[PDB]
RNA sequence: AGAGUUAAAUUAUAACUAAGCUGUAAAAAGCCCUAGUUAAAAUAAAAUAACCCACGAAAGUGACUCUAAUAAUCCUGACACACGAUAGCUAGGACCCAAACUGGGAUUAGAUACCCCACUAUGCCUAGCCCUAAACCCAAAUAGUUACAUAACAAAACUA
């Protein structure tokens, strides 16, 4: 977790000239101390497109967009483990995210060296989506489970027979 | 200016008021509060009788308050003020000054609707 | 002039959930029938597979849980 | 703009020395925000009782 | 979604005063630990504004305040994912008032109804389920056109 500090001074006051020589009193009002929540959304994702990209200017590139979306996802997260039965935003999470892995999904495909950048970055991890989305009901979970162990133990008691019979035809064949 | 308190005090003497103003902004200054102003509306008989703390009111005194504060901290000072037994009713508004004026252009007039029935000759 | 459906629904449904109120337990025992047989038919699902596998014994630790005859 | 705006409004704040002098100061001054509308589309005002 | 707050009613509860009060097309039963006035927490529900037409994906949302907040540089798309009125279930808390059920009173040939009185589950809060509605604006989503052109009725006709 990122901490964009409570004195930070307000993205639109911080290339305006002089400010620093101003009293404490308004260095104090234009604060993130002062703050929205929504100031220090802006400033986290200027801080953010400026670690992550290489053309922060470009808001229309795929990249600038998940970069975007990442902190607003981010957002809703916090939102969401303060406000659990919130259902609206759980939509808003669980789409945004959605729309973010499309986006991934469309850089991959396009430039890769950036995706590649972009998913090291963010944290991102970037899975494909299965074939055959089924629910796994307890029916299936179960027998597969018992599929599985069937097998590991097949294979491992024919390697079992396999070294015995190697044993057997060495001591066998030395004398 | 970002909040406006609207502090309506028992009414009282001079001194007492004076020292229930002074407290409740030292309260609010270290809340983390910053007060702008201080503004008296003045001592009227309320429009309502109003009960707090065991005391059924009829007057009371009238203060505003513009200050800045953070966000987070608008809970603590209500937490504050709720149990102030000198204080009739608080409550914290968003300062009216932050919401600036758009412009009526004017009264855009609504002509009747149409085409809501079909052409059918009855 | 539709109702004529509806209500011909109406009635049907009326008198079936009147019928399921007498014939109660009576489809309780039926159900529940029908929950044993069907965890039986998945015993056996399972031992055919490790069966036909040339096991003897199911592998080691398999209890083949009960998930039909679960408590309600 | 803002910032110089803020600057000299700064210098009016209420703070621990003007505390006591302030508070008697606004116990002296009754404000009112009170005014009515005409028909017309006027401002009225009652600080002429 | 949180947290905080309450104007109008209503009620526990006393204080006076009156013998009745309640109730219907009309009565009865009920109550007189009742009624009118004066005082009043809790709970629940949110006149007027609204002749407005906003927000939300839909279900839904119209007392007040603050905090957080309303995906996508915006095509379609599931059986996958996350939601989903009322009713209902589990557990704990609330209970003004309403009320299935039930018990009384009428009504009636009967009245396991409509009407009257009481009262319960339930409506509320916390947590979990349940996944249904005439969930219907009975009109799929996204772009468009007003050309051709009336089965009937309805909310005019059509293209991709
Ligand atoms: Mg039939
Ligand atoms: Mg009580
Ligand atoms: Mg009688
Ligand atoms: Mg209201
Ligand atoms: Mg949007
Ligand atoms: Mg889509
Ligand atoms: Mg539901
Ligand atoms: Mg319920
Ligand atoms: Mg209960
Ligand atoms: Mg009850
Ligand atoms: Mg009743
Ligand atoms: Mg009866
Ligand atoms: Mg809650
Ligand atoms: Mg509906
Ligand atoms: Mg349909
Ligand atoms: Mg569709």
């Amino acid at each position: 977790q990122d901490d964009p500090p409570p004195s930070m001074l307000l993205l639109d006051y911080q290339n305006v000239p002089g400010i620093h020589k101003v009293d404490d009193v308004v260095k104090r009002l234009l604060s993130l101390e002062m703050a929205n929540q929504k100031e220090k959304l802006k400033i986290k994702k200027m801080q953010l497109m400026n670690k992550v990209l290489e053309n922060p200017e470009d808001t229309s590139s795929l990249e600038a967009r998940i970069v975007a979306l990442t902190v607003k996802i981010r957002n809703y997260e916090e939102h969401m483990q303060k406000h659990r039965k919130d259902k609206a935003h759980k939509r808003f999470l669980l789409m945004s995210i959605d729309q973010r892995k499309k986006m991934l999904k469309n850089l991959r495909e396009t430039n890769y060296a950036v995706f590649e950048k972009i998913c090291k970055e963010l944290g991102i991890e970037y899975t494909f989506p299965p074939p055959y989305h089924r629910k796994a009901h307890r029916r299936w979970v179960t027998k597969k489970a018992l599929c599985t162990q069937v097998f590991r133990e097949v294979q491992k008691l024919k390697k079992q027979k396999r070294a015995l019979r190697a044993a057997a035809v060495a001591a066998h064949k030395q004398g | 200016p970002r909040y406006e308190l609207a502090l309506i005090l028992k009414a009282m003497q001079r001194p007492e008021t004076a020292a229930a103003l002074k407290r409740t902004l030292e309260a609010l200054m270290d809340r983390g509060a910053v007060v702008r102003n201080l503004e008296n509306l003045g001592e009227r008989m309320l429009p309502y009788k109003i009960s707090a703390h065991n005391q059924r009111h009829s007057r009371g005194g009238y203060f505003l308050v513009d200050f800045y504060a953070p966000a987070t901290t608008v809970e603590s000072m209500m937490e504050h003020l709720s149990r102030d037994i000198d204080v009739i009713r608080p409550n914290i508004v968003k300062h009216p000054l932050t919401q600036e004026v758009k412009e009526c252009e004017g009264i855009v007039p609504v002509p009747l609707e149409e085409k809501l029935y079909s052409t059918k000759k009855r | 002039k539709n109702i004529l459906k509806i209500r011909r629904r109406k009635m049907n449904h009326h008198k079936y959930r009147k019928l399921v109120k007498r014939t109660r337990f009576l489809r309780r025992k039926v159900r529940e029938g029908r929950l044993r047989q069907k965890q039986v038919k998945f015993e056996r699902d399972l031992k055919r597979i490790w069966q036909k596998a040339g096991l003897k014994e199911a592998p080691a630790g398999w209890q083949t849980p009960k998930i039909y005859l679960k408590n309600q | 703009q803002e910032v110089l705006q803020l600057q000299e409004e700064a210098k009016t704040f209420i703070t621990r020395e003007n505390l006591e002098a302030r508070v008697e100061e606004a116990l002296d001054s009754p404000k009112s925000y009170n005014w009515a509308i005409t028909r017309e589309g006027l401002v009225v005002r009652p600080q002429q009782k």
